[PDB]
RNA sequence: CCUCCUAAAGAGUAACGGAGGAGUACGAAGGUGCGCUCAGAACGGUCGGAAAUCGUUCAUAGAGUAUAAAGGCAAAAGCGCGCUUAACUGCGAGACCCACAAGUCGAGCAGGUACGAAAGUAGGUCUUAGUGAUCCGGUGGUUCUGUAUGGAAGGGCCAU
RNA sequence: GCUGACGACCAUAGCACGAUGGCACCACCUGAUCCCUUCCCGAACUCAGAAGUGAAACAUCGUCGCGCCAAUGGUAGUGUGGUUUCGACCAUGUGAGAGUAGGUCAUCGUCAGCU
């Protein structure tokens, strides 16, 4: 279960660490959370650790 | 009953030959010859037995 | 020599044999009741060797009951080995006593040839004994 | 089956319970329906109306349009005994057809839930 | 739904007064018929499913539903959660018309069958009768059939116990033990 | 004969913190448990790990009530 | 490190004392709304049996709860479906535990969000194990600093 | 007097057996056009209705068959002081569990409806 960094679409850099199993999840995962900086909600996508 | 999910299903006319004997029920069977009957028509499917002959 | 079958833990705890024996101290089963005076730890070994007697004296003319069953096991430890690094294994069972409890019961025999077995079987047993009558009450 | 209405019915009774507000509970049948508020307390009923009452007992009840009725009314009991913020409770029966048009009614004369 | 027409009519009438009921509302009717076709082969190959669905459609007239098994064996090297068999339920008017259907074609064409055991019953009043072969019912198409399967069918009666059952059936004509 | 269980656990330090008919303010831990051993009534929320805590002021109550008998903990404003 | 006993009915309490597990897993196995109830026993039924699936009668859990055990579980915490990302950000009155370092629970406030018709619930998973301080180095942000001044290097702060 | 909804309490409130109830209410019950339902099925849920029945369910009534509750007395344990043969005992305070006599087919609150 390699350690993944989640990323914003808008470029604000603020980023959340999740554990994913590359076996049960090999594509990258795409979800909504909350951004500080812009304090509205955006999409993530999957980034290097 | 669900709609668009279900088989086909129609009138049909069972007739037995030997008992000269007509039943009128719905069923999903199709029959390419049809035999006329004073209700309506619908189609003819032949029986080689049937259970009031039938021992 | 009676030991149970299987048991749930290996090991039990050395306890405490206090009190009298206010459950068991009826005879229901047998007319003829033997009965034990005193607290004590009653062997596998020892219950075998009273049946034995008792039985060889009724000659298959008396029904024996048995009321002590050895289901606490007991941990020794061999010679030559130093106190602790765990504990012994349950070489032997024995049956806690307490004042009063019924050993052994007997039915369908005559009174004085119960007597005379009941006193082999005190003679092997390690607890003082008085013979007691059933009683309805 | 009523056992299963009742089993059903209890997570919101009780969620309603802790929420220390009053209930306004329905109860409808093939032929009425009911519908009474209780204090938070859970024993008291301050207000009421069924299809029972006298201005739509000779009717068409069991019915849709009684259900809005009898909301109506009993928005109108429960503004005139001081209630006006209630939790709504199906109890159990599905937020549908007579109990939804009661709901309706009650939601749109007067009270907020 | 010539039965359905029917029993409201005559059967029901002389039900009761054959049983002697004393209420019209106890007498019994025929809450449901169940058809069960449980297969193991099938969920290893996969072939099996699509026929017996095939086959089950065209005879009961009502789209079947695929159960899930709720246990494992290892006799049976069956796991948890396959679709190892396949059920319909039939009621009402539609019921009353498959079972028509039934007594006018499915029971005579079956073949070396004289009658139906008197014991089948569970004794609560419910009735099981299991068909040989599938093949018998004239929907089903013998040209295009891949293998022969059979069948289980249930009915399921208000009454509770199995004297009134037997009248409920000999009433409508279920054929003579 | 090495039988090796050597092993235990740290103390977790459960049981009743507040006992019946004491003063208590909003936010105190009542019971620390694992499961529903006692049940939150009036007055007491419950946390993640069944922690029983006082949601206002108050004296700390004990009874048992409902069908299944179980052991509440309330919370009466007095 | 976690569970039970030892442990003497608050907490705590030792032995090379008696017994077992942990160094994980899940983007659903979380959230919400709705709905559902298990293991077995007997009877009947094609292959089909001790036991597959189907039907009936009892069945407060004799089941299940990802996993060891204890407690708990019907408003189920168990089992299904629809939509979803609260497995959020800034905190947090007040407590438990505690030599310290740590650890645990927490209503409530503000912003944004998901579900619901709504009151409302949601700051991960029924809880208790699934863990490692500092130093050093790397990475994504930051105007805070910037050895004459403007930069830069390096350093600092937040996240990892 | 009875019926229904929501509660108090959670078996002395349960289970089991038998009886009564259809003017209101309740439940079955009629149909699946419509709203809404089924991993299939109008079973449930949902809608529109009263041809029929209190059969089932439900409510009320009666009992001691089960279950449950339960004394008094005695016994066991036990804090304090003393004694001891280490089992226990004495003074004082406390006092079970089990079992026995016995009790039980609940008691209430708010609102609505028929009488």
């Amino acid at each position: 279960r390699d350690k993944i960094k989640l990323v914003s679409t808008a470029g604000t850099g603020y980023y959340y660490t999740t554990t994913k199993n590359k076996r049960t999840m090999p594509g990258k995962m795409e979800m909504k959370k909350f951004d500080p900086k812009i304090r509205q909600h955006v999409l993530f996508k999957e980034a290097k650790i | 009953m669900r709609k668009d999910i279900h088989p086909d299903y129609h009138d049909v006319l069972f007739h037995d030959t030997n008992a000269d004997v007509f039943f009128l029920t719905r069923s999903t069977v199709k029959t390419k010859t049809t035999r006329e009957y004073e209700g309506s028509e619908y189609p003819y499917y032949p029986l080689d037995i049937s259970s009031a002959s039938h021992p | 020599m009676l030991q149970p079958k299987r048991t749930k833990f290996r090991k039990m705890h050395k306890g405490r044999n206090t009190g009298l024996a206010h459950r068991g101290s009826t005879v229901a089963f047998g007319q003829f009741g033997l009965k034990s005076l005193t607290r004590g730890r009653m062997t596998a070994r020892q219950i075998e060797a009273a049946r034995r007697t008792i039985t060889r004296k009724i000659k298959r003319g008396g029904k024996i009951w048995i009321r002590v069953f050895p289901d606490k096991p007991i941990s020794n430890k061999p010679l030559e080995v130093r106190m602790g690094k765990g504990k012994g294994p349950v070489e032997y069972w024995v049956c806690e006593i307490k004042p009063g409890k019924m050993l052994y019961e007997l039915e369908g025999i005559s009174e004085e040839l119960a007597r005379e077995a009941l006193t082999l079987a005190a003679a092997k047993l390690p607890f003082k004994t008085t013979i007691v009558k059933r009683t309805i009450m | 089956k009523k056992a299963a209405r009742l089993r059903r019915a209890k997570k919101t009774r009780a969620h309603i319970r802790f929420l220390g507000v009053y209930r306004l509970t329905v109860n409808r049948t093939p032929k009425h329906i009911y519908a009474q508020i209780i204090s938070p307390n859970g024993g008291e009923v301050i207000a009421q109306a069924s299809t029972l009452d006298g201005s739509l007992r000779s009717g068409a009840t069991g019915n849709a349009d009684a259900a809005t009725s009898v909301g109506q009314l009993i928005a109108e009991r429960a503004k005139a005994a001081g209630i006006t913020k209630v939790a709504f409770d199906r109890s159990g029966f599905k937020y549908h057809g007579r109990v939804k048009a009661l709901a309706e009614a009650a939601r749109e004369n007067g009270l907020e839930f | 739904a010539r039965l359905k027409a029917l029993y409201n009519n005559e059967l029901k009438q002389k039900i009761k007064e054959e049983l002697g009921l004393d209420n019209v509302m106890q007498v019994p009717k025929i809450t449901k018929i169940t058809l069960n076709m449980g297969v193991g082969g099938a969920s290893q190959d996969k072939k099996l499913l699509e026929g017996a669905v095939a086959d089950m459609t065209a005879i009961a007239g009502q789209k079947p539903v695929v159960t899930k098994a709720r246990k494992s064996i290892a006799g049976f090297k069956i796991r948890e959660e396959w679709p190892i068999g396949c059920k319909v339920t039939l009621r009402g008017e539609q019921m009353y018309e498959f079972l028509d259907r039934l007594i006018a074609v499915a029971i005579p064409r079956v073949r070396d069958f004289r009658g139906f055991s008197p014991k089948a019953f569970d004794g609560r009043g419910n009735y099981s009768l299991g068909i040989k072969e599938q093949i018998v019912f004239p929907e089903v198409d013998f040209d295009k059939i891949d293998r022969i399967r059979g069948m289980d069918v249930t009915i399921t009666t208000s009454a509770a116990t199995d004297d009134e059952g037997r009248a409920l059936l000999k009433a409508f004509g279920f054929p003579f033990k | 004969g090495s039988s090796r269980n050597g092993r235990d656990s740290n103390p977790k330090m459960l049981g009743v913190k507040i006992f019946g008919g004491q003063a208590i303010v909003a936010g105190n831990i009542i019971v620390r448990q694992r499961g529903t051993e006692f049940h939150a009534g009036a007055g007491v929320g419950m946390g993640r790990d069944h922690t029983l805590f006082a949601l206002n002021d108050g004296v700390v109550k004990f009874a048992t009530k409902g069908k299944f008998n179980r052991r509440y903990v309330m919370v009466e404003e007095a």
